[PDB]
């Protein structure tokens, strides 16, 4: 009665904070934390991971809702928005006393039979790859303030993916390990790039080493360039003051050997995850080797993928085996700070975006949409299929499930025509969004769909229902797969509750 | 929280307060502020990346055009003002078209296109010249309305000479490293004590009276490590059962020291730059062998002269070979107003040079150095990009006028938009006019008659008093900061108009 | 947006805590006063006066929906369910935004054409006459805690409203100044009876006064009947001791002359609103006079009406013409209390009900409960006809009501269906309370009205559709409409708001 | 407020709490309770009326069942005790039903069903007879759990007595005014000192000394004017220029008092019974005429006085005429106690009689009024009605056995209402085990065998320490307070069980 009335009220509150975002009329969120961190952004998995939600219901909803299984396009602010349609509409049938399991039965099987249209009504990518590609990373960044330069940074998105796509079993596999997406403030939107090689956000860590090496042997170390002291308790005795010379040379000794092996083997270039020894530092510089320190493992990973360069942890036992290869490898200053390029790699299907913005809060969003479109034109690449935007496709759905619900008749029937009606909380939301009229374009939206109009959407630019392929707003089958997953799962669980106790 | 139309009306009305904050520093009859904190306590600037940066914003929605102040290509001289200026005329302009009905992101289109034209229209009206003339005009405009005294002229040229000696050729194009110019301040009086120096100045002493005063045909070696007792990692105890022993250990430290020293004058090094400390023991024998030394020098010191002389940062003085010793002339000590600085002079690098600045009071030699950066900045920009623009307002005033005519080519929505944008850039005129006290509406009117009259050099003139031609005038603004500027504003008022809820 | 929100869940509130009082297996309320005070009912009228809302719009609801037209059955119960069904079901084409205007003419129609379905289903009563009037005061008893004794009372609320009921133009009117109901505890609920005359709740003024008067002549009095003091300042100026004695004399006097003329005139009976003196209480005792003092005005009032006398309030002015008539005046005792009696009235469309039971708090809900018996048969004589209860005139109002919305399409159409809708919440809340299942119920509702089942209804006792006029479950037409009525402007008032401020 | 289950969960609650409070009071071993408020004080009781309408009920539902006290019809005895005890188990005994899924309407119903046949069972069981015998029976039951002491025999007598001395026949019936028996009381102990007068006594001394302590053949003025100097309505002032008119107006007034007595005197009146006071002056002559005046005598006194003596209760003397005269041989003042109390005896009406109820302590004669006025009101009734039943929860037992068949005869949902409530009657039988000590489950088990053999007239018998013969031992219950402490039990009850909500 009540436990539910409160749980279902706390969850339908995160559908509504998350509601105006979705679409190319669609606002963003200015988040401020208790530290006072600021995150300004349109990504729901974002706004989200970032709201502070007390009620357990709602934070069952963000977690549940947050399609986890990817986060592809809108995937998320969709499932949400859908699973407080979705309760908000069980709010009335519980009203008329329809027993709860009936409605989670009825919302599972509408959720099956949603899947299905889908399949049904999507469309397979043929020998329009790349313009179909293009027009839907320009669909995600039509969403986002990245929108401004949607032309440019869809070119990047799809330059990208494409170039790191593996086509196995006729199949499209597409490993992100080869994409390195680095921010830097200080520069237009517009003068975003895609480097064919992997960037590092590091310098090299002498001011003597070289700003490039041609042909560059990669050592890549796991291990900190400085002295190992034993494991059991360890003191030199010193009884002669002569000795007192020969200890300090046996422990440079031991460094300036370190050097000689990563040296003996022909490495030109050292990459460490942990630190080098001020006289490690030295040593290098002297020997000509160009060396950056502390590197992010998560670096270090896609520099391994691209060099083929195999991680060392005991220097001792390297080899030239475990080196990488680049054509070259060189320091360049990018705004106010020093990068390191490694260029022309070993493994070509490894590629990097330079994300400019002029300041630090425009360039973080800048980063958040591209790599949404990252994923968008991937997942569209690896599935193989598209379905229509713009409210269509879940027009379609919602049309597709009135009947269904009349096959599978009784009480069962009342959970999947609500179920039709929360699916219908998408097109409202892109008309509420847009400035249009909800139940005129609702309106007109089921006449097409009801005419077998199956690609029939919004077009909020001229607030018209048009063919939405044809203007080119189309997402990946996948998006609209999961979210409807997403959706009916949070509803369902918060659907079985009748209690909350501590 | 705040959702919606209060959302948004808060976020406004918060970038138009910041914007208020800097405004008045704007131009030759700029004015400072004074910034105190708590324990170091008071600043007085005029530059408008410096008040921001130290400013203590709370609000959020400030925050974030605070934030213009660290986009290195906008902050320098007037840009970070005139960003901050136009985001806050931006938002304000905005606000009407809000109120009329119009979406957050069509508005967000409009100026879009709008700073896609302007950014075209300036590149077309950019004017070329890499004429040393132009850059002293660069940098005399830079310094306008800074409590420089009236030495800007003798300022001006020194930047010119200075940029102008470290500036090179790569493939076809000039390429100008700032970090090549040294500038240091002492609270000397006069400015016109400002030197020039061909050579890098440091504000560190020579370790040791017995040192030279001044070296000349110097092999100056660079040094990264201690000259100091060393003792090992592993954990080491000395166990003396020999009273006679104590005596040895406390002889194998001296030889320690005479050793180093030993491998220093090997090397034909007779200047020693430690970026580190000496011992007492190492000075003595230094001094004792004629090395003239330095220690804990800084680190960027001990990079530009490694730079300059051509030396190898070296860290185990066994690899202290002549191969990395560096040249200069001249290695000598003087005394700068109260303190005692070294110069090496004649280094092997010809493109590297010091200023040295001069202006007692110490909170205006401290502005004066942040004048004379920027200055070297601006003239540095320039001198690559070889265009720039006139200033006073005039390239805003061709930029409303024509961005008014392109909003006509333009569709319903997105056309209001940009005549709101258009409307946007006179608050840089008006901003020039009021801050001169003179009347803002007429200037704009008369202003606006000349531009359109094709006087596309006609900017605010405090002289005749309202609007007249900056060609004659001389105030030119460099191009990649105004672009910039622009560009700055722009995505940034975006960012603050597309956000209705904040939470 | 939220003045709206919350005006219309305050509405709401109201709805529900009078939802469960409706019908056969409805409950009751206990309301407890600040000073203490109790009441416990199921009159819907009662509850609403009674309850203590603050919120602006509750007492809208309140006023409003109070069908203050006429307090006839569950007029007002009925009105402020479907109110809250109306302004419920607004709520959601709001978040449509469909304009509270277009919500407002559908409801204004939809109300129309209801009014409309009823004179239309209704059926006028013929020479069923006797008959139908008792099904009907039953089914209003059925819903109190009367019940218990529906068939005797119900015949008492026939028998007494027959008696008063004057068939003019071949129509009925039915004067309620007629019918006297007085309540005395100390008695079951059994001992319920039909006086034929005027019971007033008072006894004779004197000790010394008969305790019967065989063919009364009633005197009417609205002045007091004691000595009257000068206007002008008056003082009496005694210089001679013996005047003390004229004077009191004088006074005296005054009292025994205006006992004389009352008496004079041929009065056996003397009544008063205001109070005897105790001398003239003497002196009408030893007249043999029966008189009672203080009466109720409203008391008054009906005594006039049935002996025929006119209330005076000019002693000195009073005639035999001003005289009442009644074959006899009697004291007698009712429970510990002593009444009089004034029996066998000059007018004999003139009653009295003796309400007993044996708490003052049973005693209290029975004569609520009566009194509402005697307005259903009175107000079913007055119209002449009378619509099915059960829900049936409901579920056919609502069925109607679909129809045409289709004929009345547009935005207006779907405020139509909503109110069709929320008419639908009589059947449900009379389900939900007996204990069935509503949404079962509700769909084999529908099925009959759709087969042309316009009587058809819900039997909660054997929990079956059948026909409410064949079980006799029937009410008054007058009921349905003034209930649509109040029910219609009371949602449409707060649709209208969209702020409130002091 | 409190909606639902936790709305009528706790109404049962309260209703039991109550019941509680005066469960321990039924019966011949009953209990009294100490009752004390803030300044008028202690009282001590065993009428559950009285306990009830003292008690402090805080709870509304609580101040519902505490209504039953009023029901004049049932607060008569232990009528009281039963009603609230019964409502209780009622209640309680629903609570169950509730719980299985009962609707409270059929629960409602199946109570009305069970009451309905119940009242019918008794008058069936009835038991005729209008025999003095009975009566006493009547009495010395009424009498049982009270601190009377052992005078109960004595008192039944008295009662007896008293009703079938103003016990009057109308048409064929006989109808009994219990308003003409005059009970008071007076602190002198012994309580055989009570004393059953044919006459009105009333609690009032002759007003002067000179008055004579006993009037013969007596014709008895009833007034009710105060017999004082009388001030006219309108205003007067007296205005004396003559020294000599001041005592003429002082004697007025004495005149004006002597003729108050003439006018009496000539009435051949020879007491003067006044509701009001009566002047100093007035005494000295109706003293000095010899006429015995009691003044400030109560409006009941004077009532049942002129009732009593056929006098006409006289507001204006010059109304007293010798035929309002009321009439008594014997009109004395006579001391009791300690107060001189006036005995008017032998009236025109022999249907009035009096019981000057004696005994001590204060807080004993007030209960013992107490009892007698109930054993008055018991023996009453049944000379009316004729008929009565057997006690000590023989009725119960009765009804509880046959109710549990109807049942069967009944539909389901009801038929379960109907073993509730037979149930319920079971609750008496079981309190008066409780209370006289015995065990409770046993006895009923006993009593249930006994009236199943057909033996209607067991009930619990403390002596046989179990069950026994109420016909033998003659414990006998009024009819019309049975049917109607059902009856009550039932509709309250029935309010109660039928809220779902309390705001």
């Amino acid at each position: 009665k009540d436990a539910m009335k409160e749980n279902i009220e706390a969850a339908i509150a995160i559908s509504n904070s998350v509601r105006s975002s979705l679409g190319p009329r669609g606002m963003d969120k200015m988040l401020v934390d208790s530290l006072g961190d600021i995150v300004i952004t349109n990504d729901g998995v974002t706004i989200l991971k970032e709201m502070d939600v007390e009620h357990p219901a709602a934070k069952m909803m963000v977690e549940v809702s947050k399609t986890q299984d990817s986060f592809v396009g809108d995937g998320t602010t969709t499932a949400v928005i859908i699973a407080g349609g979705l309760l908000q509409q069980a709010q009335g049938l519980i009203n008329q006393n329809v027993h709860p399991t009936v409605i989670s039965e009825g919302y599972r099987m509408a959720s099956e039979e949603a899947k299905r249209v889908i399949d049904e009504i999507s469309t397979k990518i043929g020998a329009d790859e790349k313009a179909l590609l293009l027009k839907m990373a320009q669909t995600s960044l039509n969403s986002k303030s990245a929108s401004v330069a949607k032309d440019k940074l869809a070119e990047i998105s799809y330059e990208a993916v494409k170039s790191v796509a593996e086509l196995r079993d006729g199949k499209y596999y597409v490993d992100f390990d080869n994409i390195q997406v680095v921010k830097k403030q200080g520069g237009a939107i517009d003068d975003t790039q895609l480097i064919n090689g992997i960037i590092v956000d590091k310098e090299k860590v002498h001011p003597g080493m070289p700003d490039v090496v041609k042909d560059a042997k990669i050592a890549l170390l796991d291990a900190p360039l400085e002295i190992k002291k034993p494991e059991f308790d360890t003191n030199l005795r010193i009884e002669d003051p002569s000795m007192i010379q020969k200890f300090l040379a046996q422990e440079e000794n031991m460094l300036r050997e370190m050097v000689d092996k990563i040296k003996s083997v022909g490495a030109n270039v050292v990459i460490t995850q942990k630190g080098i020894d001020d006289m490690a530092q030295h040593y290098l510089s002297r020997a000509g080797i160009y060396a950056v320190r502390r590197v992010k493992k998560s670096d270090m990973d896609k520099l391994a993928k691209a060099t083929g360069a195999s991680i060392v942890s005991t220097i001792d036992e390297i080899s030239s085996s475990d080196l990488g290869t680049a054509e070259r490898v060189e320091q360049v200053k990018v705004g106010e700070d020093y990068m390191t390029f490694v260029t022309g790699c070993k493994n070509p299907k490894a590629v990097s975006i330079l994300v400019r913005g002029e300041t630090e809060h425009v360039v973080d969003e800048m980063e958040r949409s591209i790599t949404d479109s990252l994923h968008v034109v991937a997942s569209a690449l690896e599935d193989g299929a598209y379905a229509a935007g713009g409210g269509a496709t879940a027009a379609e759905i919602a049309f597709r499930l009135r009947s269904y619900a009349q096959k599978i008749g009784g009480r069962q029937q009342l959970a999947i025509e609500k179920f039709a009606d929360a699916i219908e909380e998408i097109p409202r939301a892109l008309a509420e969004n847009a400035g249009l009229d909800p139940i005129d374009i609702l309106l007109k939206l089921r006449a097409e769909h009801a005419k077998g109009n199956k690609t029939y959407g919004i077009n909020v630019f001229t607030g018209e229902i048009e063919d939405m392929v044809k203007n080119g707003v189309i997402e990946p089958i996948r998006v609209g797969k999961q979210a409807i997953e997403s959706a009916t799962e949070a509803a369902i669980m918060i659907l079985r509750i009748d209690d909350v106790i501590a | 929280r705040e959702q919606g139309k209060n959302a948004q009306r808060n976020n406004i009305e918060a970038a138009k307060a910041i914007a208020d904050a800097v405004r008045t520093t704007l131009g030759p009859k700029g004015m400072d502020k004074m910034l105190v904190d708590s324990i170091g306590d008071i600043i007085i600037s005029n530059d408008g990346a410096t008040i921001l940066k130290e400013m203590d914003v709370e609000h959020p929605t400030a925050k974030m055009i605070v934030e213009v102040s660290k986009a290195q290509d906008t902050a320098v001289g007037d840009g970070t003002t005139t960003a901050v200026v136009l985001s806050g005329e931006l938002l304000k302009q905005a606000e009407t078209l809000l109120d009329q009905g119009v979406h957050p992101t069509v508005i967000s289109n409009g100026y879009r296109l709008a700073v896609n034209e302007a950014r075209k229209i300036i590149d077309e009206i950019a004017e070329k010249s890499t004429d040393d003339a132009t850059l002293r005009k660069i940098a005399l405009t830079a310094l306008s309305g800074k409590n420089t005294g009236l030495s800007n002229d003798f300022l001006a040229d020194l930047v010119v000479k200075a940029v102008n000696a470290v500036a090179e050729v790569r493939d076809g194009k000039t390429i100008v490293d700032t970090a090549n110019i040294k500038v240091d301040k002492k609270n000397g009086g006069s400015v016109n004590d400002t030197q020039f120096i061909s050579g890098i100045v440091i504000d560190k002493e020579k370790v040791h009276s017995k040192m030279p005063d001044v070296v000349k045909n110097a092999k100056i070696a660079l040094i990264d490590s201690a000259l100091e007792i060393k003792k090992t990692e592993i954990e080491a105890k000395v166990q003396i059962s020999d009273p006679s022993k104590i005596q040895d250990f406390l002889n194998q430290e001296t030889n320690t020291f005479k050793q180093m020293v030993e491998k220093i004058k090997k090397s034909g090094a007779n200047v020693v730059l430690c970026q580190k400390g000496i011992d007492d023991v190492a000075q003595h024998y230094l001094a004792k062998e004629g090395i003239y030394a330095v220690r804990r020098v800084k680190k960027s010191d001990m990079e530009k002269l490694a730079k300059a002389t051509g030396a190898k940062i070296v860290t185990d003085l066994d690899d202290l070979t002549p191969s990395v010793l560096g040249e200069a002339e001249t290695v000598e000590e003087r005394k700068i107003g109260d303190d005692r600085m070294t110069f090496v002079m004649g280094c092997k690098n010809p493109k590297a040079v010091s200023i040295l600045i001069r202006g007692g009071t110490d909170h205006v030699v401290s502005e004066v150095e942040r004048a004379l950066n920027d200055a070297i900045r601006v003239v540095a920009i320039t001198k690559e990009d070889g265009k720039f623009l006139w200033g006073g307002g005039a390239v805003e005033a061709e930029l409303a006028m024509r961005l008014a005519k392109y909003a006509n080519s333009v569709g319903g929505r997105e056309q209001l938009a940009i005549e709101a944008f258009a409307k946007a850039l006179e608050i840089i005129p008006r901003t020039l006019a009021e801050n001169a006290g003179i009347d803002p509406i007429n200037t704009l009117i008369k202003l606006k008659a000349d531009d359109e009259k094709g006087r596309i050099s006609v900017g605010v003139d405090l002289d005749n008093n309202g609007v007249g031609d900056m060609k004659a005038k001389g105030v030119v603004d460099p191009l990649r900061v105004k672009t910039h500027a622009l560009e700055s504003a722009v995505e940034v008022a975006t960012m603050i108009l597309r956000i209705d809820d904040v939470i």
